[PDB]
């Protein structure tokens, strides 16, 4: 079991350089039975292999990108990294790091462990953290014994925000909607959870809103009105 | 990494 | 490079069904072929490597892969709700490694009507000069639905947006949220706010009065 941790999402300006780092835990990056690579997925599209590195520094690049990409490795800190020069909006995508094993006989490579993915947005606008508003339950949001509550996450840039409830302890009944692009060029989304209306006098429900591009987290206790 | 199909 | 294709690009199938997906290479790739399962919002997960070997944590008798050369199949036995995902093949014989475009596997289930909830703007937001009214359609099937806003019984256009989840991995339903955005000024000139959802021959409207 490996865990691969990428640096978080953010903005990169047109024509500047995207830079990402993956930290490997659960095993050494100095392994003669692994390479280490980067893959990306444009929003709504499929997957493209960017390139790979062996723990000695040898590198392998997709020729659709070989001019602009550099991958490097730091065995001392169990890290490897990716630089992508002169970016455009064609480079906006979720970038994944991955360990690359293979199945003998032959070098039948596979991607067996993956990072969580980091969304990179190429854009001229600046970042804006979100404003968070409660969507509050009452008798008027109670279907028999089940109430809906949520929070409205308004006016942020770039994507993504992630939302959890009660620090991730509450997961079933949660729906976090895809963000919408508003005419101001800022995003909004909402996240809701359904809970027994009899619990609203007793249990605390807190929506946890994380906006890594602005290094902001917002926690909002959502109360019946 | 090095490919078996096109090792050039 | 080696072009990978998949068929079909999407399918729907019922729970318990047997589902087969096809991958083709435009050049032989021997057995150097992997299958990945990507669920919504997650990284792809290796399911099959070397064309037919199972990743060691995958439960037996649920997935199998076969083929060689240019034609490969992934088979899902006894489709389950949690198998909702996009399935990608990927070849490792020629560099650059290339993925197929993916096959989305949707789940067919019985109709479910939505639970409908409407939330007035928070007083927090109103202090700020805008008012977002939110309509929630929770856990319905099938996906298609018309959502409309009415303010003092007058139908709205161009001032709302909507968002739909992917199919739930446990009960295979959808949920949807619609947001009507007004100026605080506009919001306080009207009394009745209503969200109306239509599927087939049934409409459900939830409303509130700005006063109460
Ligand atoms: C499997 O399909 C592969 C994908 O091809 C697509 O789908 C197929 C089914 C077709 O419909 C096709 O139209 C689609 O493209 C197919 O891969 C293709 O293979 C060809 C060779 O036949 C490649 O053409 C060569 O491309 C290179 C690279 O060009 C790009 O990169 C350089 C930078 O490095 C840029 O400067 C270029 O502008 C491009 O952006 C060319 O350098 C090369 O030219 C030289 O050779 C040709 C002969 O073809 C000479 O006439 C020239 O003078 C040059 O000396 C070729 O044109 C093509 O890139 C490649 N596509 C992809 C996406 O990789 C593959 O061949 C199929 N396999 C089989 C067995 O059919």
């Amino acid at each position: 079991q490996l865990q691969l941790q990428e640096s978080g999402p953010g903005l990169v300006k047109p024509a500047e350089t995207l830079s990402l780092t993956c930290t490997v835990s659960g095993g050494s990056i100095s392994s003669s039975s692994y390479y280490w690579g980067w893959i990306r997925q444009p929003p709504g599209k499929g997957l493209e292999w960017i390139g790979s590195i062996y723990y000695t520094g040898s590198t392998y690049y997709n020729p659709s990108l070989k001019s602009r990409v550099t991958i490097s490795v730091d065995t001392s800190k169990n890290q490897f990294s990716l630089k992508l020069r002169s970016v455009t909006a064609a480079d906006t995508a979720v970038y994944y790091c991955a360990s690359i094993g293979w199945a003998v006989p032959g070098k039948r490579y596979y991607f067996d462990y993956w990072g969580q993915g980091t969304l990179v947005t190429v854009s001229s606008a600046s970042t804006k953290g979100p404003s968070v508003f409660p969507l509050a339950p009452s008798s008027k949001s109670t279907s028999g014994g089940t109430a809906a509550l949520g929070c409205l996450v308004k006016d942020y840039f770039p994507e993504p925000v992630t939302v959890s409830w009660n620090s991730g302890a509450l997961t079933s009944g949660v729906h976090t909607f895809p963000a919408v692009l508003q005419s101001s060029g800022l995003y909004s989304l909402s996240s809701v959870v359904t809970v027994p209306s009899s619990s609203l006098g007793t249990q605390t429900y807190i929506c946890n809103v994380n906006h890594k591009p602005s290094n902001t987290k917002v926690d909002k206790k959502v109360e019946p009105k | 990494q090095p490919a078996d199909g096109n090792p050039d | 490079d080696i072009q990978m294709t998949q068929s079909p690009s999407s399918l729907s199938a019922s729970v318990g069904d047997r589902v087969t997906i096809t991958c083709r290479a435009n050049h032989s790739i021997s057995s150097y072929l992997n299958w990945y399962q990507q669920k919504p919002g997650k990284a792809p997960k290796l399911l099959i490597y070397a064309a037919s070997s199972l990743q060691s944590g995958v439960p037996s008798f649920r997935f199998s892969g076969s083929g060689s050369g240019t034609d490969f199949t992934l088979t899902i036995s006894s489709l389950q709700p949690e198998d909702f995902a996009t399935y990608y093949c990927q070849q490792s014989y020629y560099t650059p490694w290339t993925f197929g475009p993916g096959t989305k596997v949707d789940i067919k289930r019985t109709v479910a009507a939505p639970s409908v909830f409407i939330f007035p703007p928070s007083d927090e937001q109103l202090k700020s000069g805008t008012a977002s009214v939110v309509c929630l359609l929770n856990n319905f099937y099938p996906r298609e639905a018309k959502v409309q806003w009415k303010v003092d019984n007058a139908l709205q256009s161009g001032n709302s947006q909507e968002s739909v989840t992917e199919q739930d991995s446990k009960d295979s339903t959808y949920s949807l949220s619609s947001t009507l955005t007004l100026s605080k000024a506009d919001y306080e000139k009207h009394k009745v706010y209503a969200c109306e959802v239509t599927q087939g021959t049934t409409s459900v409207t939830k409303s509130f009065n700005r006063g109460e």
